[PDB]
């Protein structure tokens, strides 16, 4: 099947630079225009740049012209975006996408342009007191994202991982909760698996009844 | 049909 | 540049009933080859957009036929003949007829279901967090509808104002409910000066407010 996968994102200071890459497979790469599209936090989709199959036609959004450069290496099935002179308002999820229809997209990679520094979270239990609830509090991290699973992916029913909130400190915090049978408490173990890749922080926290 | 349509180039400005 | 004006910003639809989304282009949308290149996409939280319709009216592989697109000139429409619970999320039009490529601002589809009161849970701070000098107290409102809810924190009967933050999930794609967390954060030094920590919840599905509370340390 068609696959697209972005890499090279992350955190950078205002004025800094990053280079995004997108690896493609499952189609004849040089027959298609390739594109970068971004999604700023809480906003809609916005086109960034496009490059035709053999690089003849290159186009940029006005807001990035002169700062970003798109290119492709057809022999390597790869698309690139060199991003210079970055500003806080370039913060967004960046997607690579094929062609002109929007049919095939990568999974996206987050670019955060900020003066704040990487910080890994602390993970604390939300201990359970019919239906019970328990969870984990993932506190004080930067930049986004964090991922949370339960019981190494075995527990998915009843899970809610909340959108992160930016605290007044400038660090993020979120909780992940799950509702479970009260009769299971103290018998079934519950472990939240937290991964904050930007800081290389991974934690598995057991959540035990009070 | 999709792959053929997806190869179309948008018009330049 | 072609501006795509997408309406409505949000639409709430009864299960099984039709939905319609409009996008108007600022100029006639026609390619040099005579065709019109406009797509409709659906995006779920934390996921890439998914193509539904391309070239105005063609369905992408795997898309059910309850979705359809139409339009000409400047007026384009996505129709859902019968909404399903999984159709919640944000829909976008995209024109790829002429550079710069442009998107509509999005439409959020909500499923209207029967009122459901939240289940409410309160969580004291962990001993581990307290040892480090901070106390976070969490109040969870689980699986409720509609989204409107009020959560008030009281600490020894003092109403807290500005000391908490809320987060709300997007609408669940299976049961059409919302969940909400409210987190009150205090230093340990402050936390240990008070006894009763309580969260009081008001919601249409509750005949009167529900309070969950605990006493610090006991």
């Amino acid at each position: 099947e068609v696959q697209l996968l972005e890499s090279g994102g992350g955190l950078v200071k205002p004025g800094g630079s990053l280079r995004l890459s997108c690896a493609a497979s499952g189609f004849t790469f040089n027959e298609y225009m390739m594109n970068w599209v971004r999604q700023p936090p809480g906003k809609g989709l916005e086109w960034v740049s496009s490059i035709s199959g053999t690089s003849t036609y290159i186009n940029y959004a006005d807001s990035v012209k002169g700062r970003f450069t798109i290119s492709r290496d057809n022999a390597k099935n790869s698309l690139y975006l060199q991003m210079n002179s970055l500003r806080s308002d370039d913060t967004a999820m960046y997607y690579c996408a094929r062609g002109s229809t929007g049919g095939y997209w990568g999974q996206g990679t987050l670019i955060t342009v900020s003066s704040a520094s990487t910080k890994g979270p602390s993970v604390f239990p939300l201990a359970p007191s019919g239906t019970a609830a328990l969870g984990c509090l993932v506190k004080d991290y930067f930049p986004e994202p964090v991922t949370v699973s339960w019981n190494s992916g075995a527990l998915t029913s009843g899970v809610h991982t909340f959108p992160a909130v930016l605290q007044s400190s400038g660090l993020y915090s979120l909780s992940s909760v799950v509702t479970v049978p009260s009769s299971s408490l103290g018998t079934q173990t519950y472990i939240c698996n937290v991964n904050h890749k930007p800081s290389n922080t991974k934690v598995d926290k057991k959540v035990e009844p009070k | 049909i999709h792959d053929f349509v997806d190869k179309t180039l948008p018009d330049q400005g | 540049d072609i501006v795509m004006t997408q309406t409505p910003l949000s639409s709430a639809v009864t299960l099984g009933q039709p939905a319609s989304i409009s996008c108007r282009s600022s100029q006639r949308l026609v390619h040099s080859d005579g065709n019109t290149y406009l797509s409709w996409l659906h995006q779920r939280p934390g996921q890439p957009p998914r193509l539904l319709i391309y070239k105005v009216s063609l369905r992408f592989s795997g898309v059910p036929d309850r979705f359809s697109g139409s339009g000409a000139g400047t007026d384009f429409t996505l129709k859902i003949s019968r909404v399903e619970a999984e159709d919640v999320g944000i829909y976008y039009c995209m024109q790829a007829t002429q550079f710069p490529l442009t998107f509509g601002g999005g439409t959020k589809v909500e499923i209207k279901r029967t009122v459901a009161a939240p289940s409410v849970f309160i969580f004291p701070p962990s001993d581990e967090q307290l040892k480090s000098g901070t106390a976070s107290v969490v109040c969870l409102l689980n699986n409720f509808y509609p989204r409107e809810a009020k959560v008030q924190w009281k600490v020894d009967n003092a109403l807290q104002s500005g000391n908490s933050q809320e987060s709300v999930t997007e609408q669940d794609s299976k049961d059409s409910t919302y969940s909400l967390s409210s987190t009150l954060t205090l230093s340990k030094a402050d936390y240990e000066k008070h006894k009763v920590y309580a969260c009081e919840v008001t919601h249409q599905g509750l005949s009167s407010p529900v309070t969950k509370s605990f006493n610090r340390g006991e």
